[PDB]
């Protein structure tokens, strides 16, 4: 069974467009590179 | 959404981190520059019997030559490779420092220890001396970035740990830059043999 089929992103999570880190909904900037939520 | 993991690639300057990550051609052509941290994030896709897995590999711009790396570099890393150079003993002596710096921010994420440049005749750090991984119960591999030797092994181990599937396989190798040096096959057999023998021994 493919792990890509069952994979779901956390509710409210956003991928940082600059560095690809997964961030939380209540975080206005990326916890890693400080880039701003798109 | 894609299955992807932040992989930090750390180790002393000159150990071959940039060369190694650059072997993966699409990761190099599609790398993303992070200006705030001076980082290049290489998206390395590998194709497993259960679908694709992308390691976003974070490569420095040389800052490790002047001091430790800033918190943001390690933040939210899900796995790591610690690299040293088997022709430079002090790069192996600094491995505990990199491990400590890494776990201080990321705690117990899966980590692979790699000894690079095994294509070079005059190898200084032989298998018998490589013991740090056994003290921290980590996986170790000899690699040669310039010859692609064992390039996929750390990533396969990490994928197996992260997914929780010990039977995971890469159904095909990624497109890699052609080898710039040849890795003598018999030399590779000899080094792997020395590694397993060293595993037989116990650590004083
Ligand atoms: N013979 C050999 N030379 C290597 C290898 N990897 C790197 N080198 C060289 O080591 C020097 C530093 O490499 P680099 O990728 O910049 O290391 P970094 O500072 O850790 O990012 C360079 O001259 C590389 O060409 C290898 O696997 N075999
Ligand atoms: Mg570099
Ligand atoms: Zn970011």
């Amino acid at each position: 069974s493919g792990f890509g089929d069952k994979f779901k992103r956390p509710v409210g999570s956003w991928e940082c467009p600059v560095c690809c880190v997964s961030n939380k909904a209540e975080d206005s900037r990326c916890v890693s590179c400080t880039s701003e939520k798109p | 959404p894609q299955v992807q993991f932040k992989l930090v690639l750390v180790g002393d300057g000159g150990t071959g981190k940039t060369t190694f990550v650059k072997r993966h051609l699409t990761g190099e052509s599609e790398k993303k520059y992070v200006a705030t941290l001076g980082v290049e994030v290489h998206p390395l896709v590998f194709h497993t019997n259960r679908g694709p897995i992308k390691f976003n590999v974070w490569d420095t711009a040389g800052q490790e030559k002047f001091g430790g790396l800033r918190d943001g570099y390690y933040i939210q890393a899900q796995c790591a490779i610690i690299m040293f150079d088997v022709t430079s003993r002090v790069t192996y002596k600094n491995v505990p420092n990199w491990h400590r710096d890494l776990v201080r921010v990321c705690e117990n994420i899966p980590i692979v220890l790699c000894g690079n440049k095994v294509d070079i005749k005059d190898r200084k750090v032989k298998a018998k001396s490589i013991v740090f991984h056994r003290k921290k119960n980590l996986q170790y591999y000899d690699i040669s970035a310039k010859s692609n030797y064992n390039f996929e092994k750390p990533f396969l181990w990490l994928a197996r740990k992260l997914i929780g599937d010990p039977n995971l396989e890469f159904v095909a190798m990624p497109a890699l830059a052609p080898p710039e040096v040849v890795m003598d096959p018999a030399l590779a057999a000899q080094y792997e043999h020395d590694l397993e023998v060293a595993q037989t021994t116990a650590l004083p």
